[PDB]
C-alpha cells in the first residue's frame, strides 16, 4: 500500500518527476537562494525548457500567455520573498481571467519561517487572496501529493492560479522512506434549453472564455450557430471561439463592443450564454441588460440560458432562467443534437442590416499627418488574413490599442487571443507574447502594445533576444516618451518606425516578414482618438454611443 | 434591512482556511461579530458557525462566494430557518462587591473615599467580609442557577459561573451579574444547529 516511486530522491528530483507526470515541458522562473535546490534540478534537466525573464512579473505573464495558446498550466518557478511577491500581479490576473497557472516559489528553511529572516515573506498569506488555492509543503513526504493537488486544482473547474510554497530545507532534503498512495449539465435542463432555443423567435449566442476550454468547443459552437441559424457574439475573452468573418457573427459585445451586437443582444428573446461571467463591462447597466430576454422570460417564451461550470457565477449578476451547471463543451455535446434548424432569415437579416448600418468606423487620416490607430490594425488584419489567419496569435496590452484590436482585427482562430480583460494589467502584452511565441514558435505572435503599457514590461525584449523568441511588437505611440527604436535595438530587437498611411503597408509587411526567431518592434506614430462605440456610465447597451459619422 | 445572519460551514482542517474564509468576508467589508470553529469526528474536517450583520442580498452572494472556496465544502445560511440559538459563557465574578471592586478598577489605570465606604473590606471585621463574600456568592449562585448555569470554581475572592442558553439570555445574565464585578468573562459567541420544528 506504499508508493516507492520517490524513495531516495531529493526534493528537486521528486519535483522534476512530478513535473514529468503532468506533461510539463516549459517552465518560467528566476533563481534565488531559497529555491536553488529546485531551480538547479530543472534548469539543468533537459526535459524542461527553462526561460529566465528579466523580471518575475514577466515570468507570470509569460506563463499566462503560454497557458492561453497551449491550453495547459503555465509553470512558474520564483524564489522566496521578493521573487514570489513580484508574481502577485500576474497571479491575480490569472485568477481574474481564469488562466491555468502553477506557481512554485521558494521559502526559508522551516526553522526560520516566522522569524522574519532574510527574504522571508508570508507568501502563502499574500497569495492566499489572489490565488485559487495555496499550500506550504511542510515535509518532503507531502511534496508529490501537494503538487498533484496543485495541478489538479489549477486545471479543473474554472482554471486558475495556485501557489506552492517550498521551504529550502524541504526541497533540499532526501525522501528516505515510501509514502501511501468533462461532464455536462443536467440532461433534462439541456433538453429544456434546446426546446426553448428552437421555439425562440430571435435568439443570440453569447460565447465566452469557457468555450475555448476544449478544442471541441468552437467546433460545437459553429455547429450550434449553423444548425440553429443563430447569430453569435463574444466577450473580449471569447475572441476566437467563433469565426468573425462568418456573416452570422456579430462581433465583440460590451462597453466598446459592436453596435450591432449591442443592438441585437437587447432585441433577442433568448440568450445562449456559453462560459461567460456577465462582467460590468459586458452588461453596461445590469437592470437594463437584455430587456427583450427579460420580458420573454416573464411570459415564459424565452430568457437567459446560462452554461457555467462555477456555481458562484450562475445567477450572480443576471438571473438565468435555465442554469446549466457543468462544462460547456460537454453541455454543448448533448445540446446541438437537440437543435432543429428553423427559418431565421428575418432575424439574421435584421442583424446583418444593422451590422452594415453601424459598423466600426472612423475618419481616416485625411492629410499626411500621424496615423489613425484604427488604420494600423486594419492593415494588420488585411495582411494577416492574406498570410493565413490561423497562423497568427495576437496579444495586447491594456488601453485604447486593446479595443482597436478587438474592433478592427477579425478573430477567427481559437486560442489566438491573449489579452488581460479581467484585471486589465498594463504591460501584459509583451511577456504574454513571449509566452505565446514559446507555446507556438511556428506562429506569427503579434503584440499590440501601447506606449504606456509597453513601458511597464519592455525590458523583456532582452529575454526574447536571448532565447530567439521572435515576438513581433506593434507599438502604438502618441505624444515625455523615449525613442522606442534605439530602446528596442539596445537588447536585440531590430525595431523600426512608421509614421504615415502611405508608408504603412510596406512597414507592416517588412515587420511581419522579419525573422520569426528574432524580435522586432514596429513603432507607429499614432494620433490617439476616442473609442467608439462606448457605453456611458449608467446607460444601457442600446443607448450606445456611436458618434463619428453615425449620429 | 440590515439583519443578523448565521452561516454554518463544513470546511477542511488545513492551515489557512480560517484566514481565507475570514478574509473573504473582510473583502466585502464584513465584521465577524462571532465565529466558532472546531474539528468534526473526521480529523481532516472542521465545522464552523459564523455570525455577522448584513442585508440578505449581500450576505447571500458572500455565502455563495465562500462555498466556492476550495477548502469549503458547504455553507448554509441558517438565518431564515428554524435553528436553535445557544452560546456558552464563562465569567469570573468578584465576591467583594462594588466597593472593593473600584479599587481594582482604579489600580489597573493607576481611592480615598472609596476605601472609606461603609461596606469596604478594610472597614469590616473578618467575618462580615466572610459572610458578605458568601452572601454575594449566594446571590450569584441563585442568579446563575435561575438561568440554567453552574458555579464551576470558587476561590477566596471570586467564583466562576458557566451558562449556556440563548444569546439573549446570555447578554441578560451578564448585565444582571454586572454589579457584583465581573473580573473576566469568555462568551463563545452564538452557536446554532437547525431544528425540524
Ligand atoms: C480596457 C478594457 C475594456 C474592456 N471592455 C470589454 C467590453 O466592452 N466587452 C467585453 O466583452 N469585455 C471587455 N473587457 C473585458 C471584461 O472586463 C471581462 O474580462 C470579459 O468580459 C471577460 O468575459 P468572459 O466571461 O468571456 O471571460 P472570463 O472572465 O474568463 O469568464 C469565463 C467564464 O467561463 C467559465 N468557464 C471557463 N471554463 C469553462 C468550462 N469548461 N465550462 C463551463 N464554463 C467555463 C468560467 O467559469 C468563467 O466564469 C474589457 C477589458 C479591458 C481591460
Ligand atoms: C479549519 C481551520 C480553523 C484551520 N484549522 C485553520 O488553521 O485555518
Ligand atoms: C496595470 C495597470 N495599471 C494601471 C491601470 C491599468 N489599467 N492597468
Ligand atoms: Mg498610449
Amino acid at each position: 500500500g506504499l508508493d516507492y516511486s520517490f524513495i531516495g530522491l531529493s526534493g528537486g528530483q521528486i519535483f522534476q518527476e512530478m513535473m514529468l507526470r503532468h506533461d510539463v515541458k516549459q517552465v518560467f522562473g528566476y533563481p534565488g537562494g531559497a529555491i536553488l535546490p529546485v531551480f538547479d534540478a530543472i534548469y539543468n534537466s533537459p526535459h524542461f525548457e527553462f526561460v529566465l525573464p528579466r523580471h518575475e512579473q514577466g515570468a507570470g505573464h509569460m506563463a499566462e500567455g503560454y497557458a492561453r495558446v497551449s491550453g495547459k498550466p503555465g509553470v512558474v518557478l520564483v524564489t522566496s520573498g521578493p521573487g514570489a511577491t513580484n508574481v502577485i500581479t500576474p497571479m491575480q490576473d490569472a485568477l481574474s481571467d481564469g488562466v491555468p497557472m502553477v506557481v512554485f516559489c521558494g521559502q526559508v528553511a522551516t526553522n526560520l519561517i516566522g522569524s522574519d529572516a532574510f527574504q522571508e515573506a508570508d507568501v502563502v498569506g499574500i497569495s492566499r487572496s489572489c490565488t485559487k488555492w495555496n499550500v506550504m509543503v511542510k515535509d518532503i513526504a507531502e511534496l508529490p501529493r501537494r503538487i498533484n493537488e496543485a495541478f489538479k486544482i489549477a486545471t479543473t473547474g474554472r482554471p486558475g492560479p495556485v501557489l506552492v510554497d517550498l521551504p529550502k530545507d524541504v526541497t533540499a532534503a532526501i525522501l528516505r522512506t515510501p509514502i501511501p498512495a468533462p461532464l455536462p449539465g443536467d440532461a433534462d435542463l439541456i433538453t429544456e434549453a434546446a426546446q426553448m432555443i428552437n421555439k425562440a423567435k430571435r435568439p443570440i449566442i453569447f460565447a465566452g472564455n469557457g468555450v475555448l476550454s476544449s478544442p471541441e468547443g468552437p467546433k460545437l459552437l459553429k455547429e450550434l450557430s449553423d444548425k440553429g441559424r443563430i447569430p453569435v457574439t463574444t466577450t473580449l475573452q471569447g475572441l476566437g471561439a467563433f469565426d468573425e468573418r462568418d456573416e452570422k457573427s456579430l462581433h465583440m459585445i460590451g462597453m466598446h463592443g459592436s453596435a450591432y451586437a449591442n443592438f441585437a443582444m437587447q432585441e433577442a428573446d433568448v440568450l445562449i450564454a456559453l462560459g461567460v461571467r456577465f462582467d460590468d463591462r459586458v452588461t453596461g447597466k445590469v437592470d437594463t441588460f437584455a430587456p427583450a430576454a427579460k420580458a420573454a422570460a416573464a411570459e415564459g417564451r424565452g430568457g437567459i440560458i446560462h452554461f457555467e461550470i462555477q456555481p458562484k457565477n450562475i445567477n450572480k449578476i443576471v438571473e438565468g432562467q435555465i442554469p446549466v451547471l457543468g462544462d460547456v463543451v460537454a453541455s454543448l455535446g448533448e445540446l446541438v443534437p437537440q437543435i432543429e434548424a428553423v427559418d431565421r432569415s428575418a432575424w439574421i437579416g435584421r442583424c446583418k442590416a444593422t451590422k452594415e448600418r453601424y459598423p466600426f468606423t472612423y475618419t481616416p487620416s485625411q492629410e499626411g499627418q500621424k496615423l489613425k490607430p484604427q488604420e494600423v490594425v486594419q492593415e494588420l488584419d488585411r495582411q494577416a488574413e492574406a498570410l493565413g489567419k490561423e497562423k497568427f496569435v495576437i496579444s495586447t496590452g491594456v488601453g485604447q490599442h486593446q479595443m482597436w484590436a478587438c474592433q478592427y482585427y477579425r478573430w477567427t482562430e481559437p486560442r489566438s487571443w491573449v489579452s488581460s480583460g479581467g484585471l486589465g494589467t498594463m504591460g501584459f502584452g509583451l511577456p504574454s507574447a513571449i509566452g505565446a511565441k514559446v507555446a507556438a514558435p511556428e506562429k506569427y505572435v503579434i503584440d499590440i502594445d501601447g506606449d504606456a503599457s509597453f513601458s511597464m514590461t519592455a525590458m523583456e525584449l532582452a529575454t526574447a533576444s536571448q532565447y530567439d523568441i521572435g515576438v513581433k511588437v506593434l507599438l502604438f505611440n502618441n505624444e515625455t516618451n523615449p525613442d522606442f527604436v534605439k530602446l528596442s535595438e539596445s537588447m536585440g530587437a531590430k525595431g523600426l518606425r512608421c509614421t504615415k498611411l502611405e508608408d504603412l503597408p510596406r512597414m507592416m509587411k517588412e515587420f511581419l516578414e522579419y525573422d520569426g526567431k528574432r524580435p522586432i518592434v514596429l513603432e507607429c506614430l499614432v494620433s490617439s482618438e476616442h473609442v467608439y462605440p462606448m457605453i456611458p456610465a449608467g446607460k444601457a447597451l442600446h443607448e450606445q454611443l456611436l458618434h463619428p459619422l453615425l449620429r | 434591512p440590515r439583519k443578523q445572519h448565521v452561516l454554518n460551514c463544513l470546511v477542511q482542517n488545513e492551515p489557512g482556511v480560517l484566514s481565507r474564509v475570514s478574509g473573504t468576508l473582510a473583502a466585502r467589508g464584513f465584521n465577524i461579530d462571532s465565529l466558532v470553529v472546531c474539528n468534526t469526528e473526521v480529523k481532516d474536517l472542521s465545522r464552523m458557525t459564523i455570525v455577522l450583520q448584513g442585508q440578505d442580498g449581500v450576505i447571500e452572494q458572500a455565502r455563495r462566494q465562500i462555498e466556492d472556496l476550495v477548502p469549503v465544502y458547504a455553507v448554509l445560511d441558517y438565518t431564515n430557518s428554524e435553528i436553535i440559538k445557544r452560546e456558552l459563557v464563562m465569567a469570573r465574578i468578584s465576591l467583594l462587591g462594588t466597593e472593593y471592586f473600584e479599587d481594582l478598577l482604579l489600580h489597573h489605570h493607576t481611592v480615598a473615599e472609596i476605601r472609606e465606604k461603609q461596606f469596604h473590606p478594610a472597614n469590616l471585621p473578618a467575618s462580615e467580609v466572610l459572610r458578605l463574600k458568601h452572601e454575594h456568592l449566594n446571590d450569584i449562585t441563585n442568579l446563575t442557577n435561575n438561568f440554567g448555569g453552574r458555579v464551576v470554581d470558587i476561590s477566596e475572592t471570586s467564583c466562576i459561573v458557566e451558562l449556556s442558553a440563548k444569546p439573549t439570555r446570555i447578554s441578560a445574565f451578564l448585565k444582571l451579574v454586572e454589579p457584583f464585578g465581573v473580573l473576566e468573562c469568555a462568551r463563545s459567541g452564538m452557536m446554532a444547529l437547525p431544528r425540524t420544528p
